[PDB]
């Protein structure tokens, strides 16, 4: 149980940090 | 999981325009942009030009280590000449080849997208010699990318010729010809 | 800089209780431990255990990536098998001889220590024989290590066996012999 | 100076990270 939180959260930082990153300085943008 | 295989970077046009996608890909690596902030990873299936921009991001010293160490190790199993601060590589392939295989986060917002690593395979040259001799997306790959440089090297202004390559091999020079014949 | 070299992990008493220490040392990798939280790789001279946990600190998933694609990649320069989640591998020696120049970061606290990860280069077999044979701080550690290496191949209780190792090439039969003639 | 605060920052906040590291979790204790 508390390896699995630490997952969620871990996972869920990530796709805000790879989401964010890619709205300031995207390496392809239209 | 459900990694989408990508054959071009065009394929990058019926995408989302907001998602996480796992995507794998195969060409040659053709550039490297390492700075303190970010990095870059250029390769190609020469379709002939750059195609695929993977970045290996990281925001602390601990993670730049990390990706320091990553372009350090990746430079000496192709046997790249690395300087270890900016760091720039550029037609890495009018050099050596370097066959790998890839597999990348696609990450999009507002239309706009970037390709994040995962993980990357080299390829010994050897072996894809061998894979395509002997003898699937992976495969069709590595075949097209062959061929591409094949006709690269018959086109008399293209940069890019075999003999100049500074691992130009006995059986480089042999599967190259046995290649064009099947041409 | 002021990059200390270290000939043996008994050195590391002589160092601050608390302090930052660039290092650096050169010693076999016989040990890898990866989790998803952290990953340690363990190097010995055999001067016979295990003697370096060098630590690769990863907090966030960005940084785990980099940690996988690190192993990955030495791993793969290495000719080992990686399945790619708790990874370990032990006695890698016993089937593999990986030569390797690392540089890390000493820190200590409290009086006990920590060898972060800097960089590793991995060093060709074919080359340290050669550098061997042909013929400072490096070279007398890599001698160290294949008199040890040498000793524990001679003694019959000890798993070590140049004869065992996946690679044993007609090279390292033919260094090892013209090697215990010095002795 | 842009570059050079950005630098000072990261390495600052480097040291913490591993002393406390170092504090929390040794590798080698005595």
């Amino acid at each position: 149980p508390l390896k699995l939180q630490s997952r969620k959260l871990r996972y869920a930082n990530d796709v805000q940090d790879l989401l964010d990153d890619v709205e300031n300085s995207p390496v392809v943008a239209t | 999981k459900n990694r989408i295989f990508v054959s071009s970077s065009k394929d990058f046009e019926g995408y989302p325009s907001k998602a996480i996608v796992p995507v794998q890909f195969v060409a040659l690596l053709t550039s490297i942009h390492l700075t303190e902030t970010k990095c870059l990873l250029g390769f190609s299936n020469f379709e002939q030009e750059d195609q695929y921009l993977i970045k290996l991001k990281f925001k602390d010293r601990g993670s730049e280590r990390l990706a320091r160490i990553t372009i350090s190790l990746l430079c000496q199993y192709f046997d790249i000449e690395l300087p270890d601060p900016t760091v720039i590589l550029r037609d890495i392939h009018l050099e050596r080849l370097c066959f790998s295989s890839c597999k990348a986060l696609y990450v999009s917002k507002h239309g706009n997208y970037t390709l994040f690593l995962e993980d990357i395979k080299p390829l010994d040259l050897v072996s894809v010699i061998s894979t395509i001799s002997t003898k699937c997306d992976l495969n069709n790959s590595l075949v097209d990318i062959f061929n591409n440089l094949i006709e690269m090297n018959r086109d008399e202004k293209n940069r890019f010729k075999f003999v100049k390559l500074i691992h130009y091999d006995i059986e480089l020079k042999k599967f190259v010809q046995d290649q064009q014949k099947v041409l």
